């Protein structure tokens, strides 16, 4: 069929609702992108963790 | 939904931080301001100890 593509895995609690999904959310809960910070520039480790 | 394809949740566990100010306890203007043109004998059965 082609190249493979490579699948892999998280832990996740059963009741992490389904509704965060369909969706484009991000696997790491959390809006983990250097864009979305206000600017402070110490803010994305903040924005992360 | 919210300004996406997005779902959103509000309980009434989102009531909290209306309901429980201590403010609900505050009718000091409201016996006043209803006391003059007063009421005449309501016979008062339930209204007395």
């Amino acid at each position: 069929h082609g190249q493979d593509a490579v699948c892999e895995f998280i832990a996740t609690p059963v009741a992490t609702d389904i509704n965060y999904f369909r969706r484009p959310c991000n696997p790491r809960g959390r809006a983990a992108g250097g864009v979305y910070a206000g600017d402070k520039e110490g803010d994305v480790i903040a924005l992360m963790y | 939904w919210g300004k996406d394809h997005q779902v959103l949740r509000l309980s009434m566990e989102n009531a909290v931080g209306t309901v429980c100010h201590p403010s609900l306890m505050n009718i000091d203007a409201a016996v006043g301001g209803v006391n003059h043109d007063p009421v005449e004998a309501a016979n008062p059965y339930g209204a007395y100890v």
